[PDB]
């Protein structure tokens, strides 16, 4: 199913992609005026969790 | 596998969300967090990271279930097949590649919809043949290598 498929590509590559410091996902967090180190934690960790969760649904879904 | 720095690390993350003190993290706390990064989550989403994260069903997140979470594997082989099971969904003649456009599209405009600027960075890693298509085996194995 689509949308399940869809957010575990989505999810997965937003944490691959902030492993790169410099990568055009970190422009998004436009509330931020300047990322700073425990901005980098707090997101990565976020963005984890919102894989496992993606993962959840596409396994319930395929 | 595990260092003392790592877990150092993974403590002070661990605080950055625990704003009570108490040792478990809370849908509140974690809403809190997201919306300072200036988020905008549901109470239906943060139900749903809290609750792939709590373990044990007391619905929150304590240190232990916090460092589960974190080195959990995201590279082997079976996240690997989740993946590549994922981009098959969208391969609908199984040869192994994807349009381009087709490809652009779902990634903007379905499921947590991605910028432009991320697609553009994320299509650009795999290339795109002089047939407008995008082996999607190059994501799978760029990702988990
Ligand atoms: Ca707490
Ligand atoms: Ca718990």
């Amino acid at each position: 199913q689509i949308p399940a498929a869809a957010s575990l590509i989505q999810t997965a590559w937003r944490c691959y992609a902030a492993e790169n410091p410099d990568s055009s996902t970190w422009k998004i967090y436009i509330r931020i005026s300047q990322l700073r180190e425990h901005h980098r934690a707090t997101i990565k960790v976020i963005r984890r969790m919102q894989y496992f969760v993606a993962k959840k649904k596409f396994q319930q879904a395929r | 596998q595990l260092t003392e720095e790592q877990i150092a690390e993974f403590k002070e993350a661990f605080s950055l969300f625990d704003k009570d003190g108490d040792g478990t993290i809370t849908t509140k706390e974690l809403g809190t967090v997201m919306r300072s990064l200036g988020q905008n989550p549901t109470e239906a989403e943060l139900q749903d990271m809290i609750n792939e994260v709590d373990a044990d069903g007391n619905g929150t997140i304590d240190f232990p279930e916090f460092l589960t979470m974190m080195a959990r594997k995201m590279k082997d082989t079976d996240s690997e097949e989740e993946i590549r099971e994922a981009f098959r969904v969208f391969d609908k003649d199984g040869n192994g590649y994807i349009s381009a456009a087709e490809l652009r599209h779902v990634m903007t405009n379905l499921g947590e919809k991605l910028t432009d600027e991320e697609v553009d960075e994320m299509i650009r890693e795999a290339g795109i043949d002089g047939d407008g298509q995008v082996n999607y085996e190059e994501f799978v194995q760029m990702m988990t290598a």
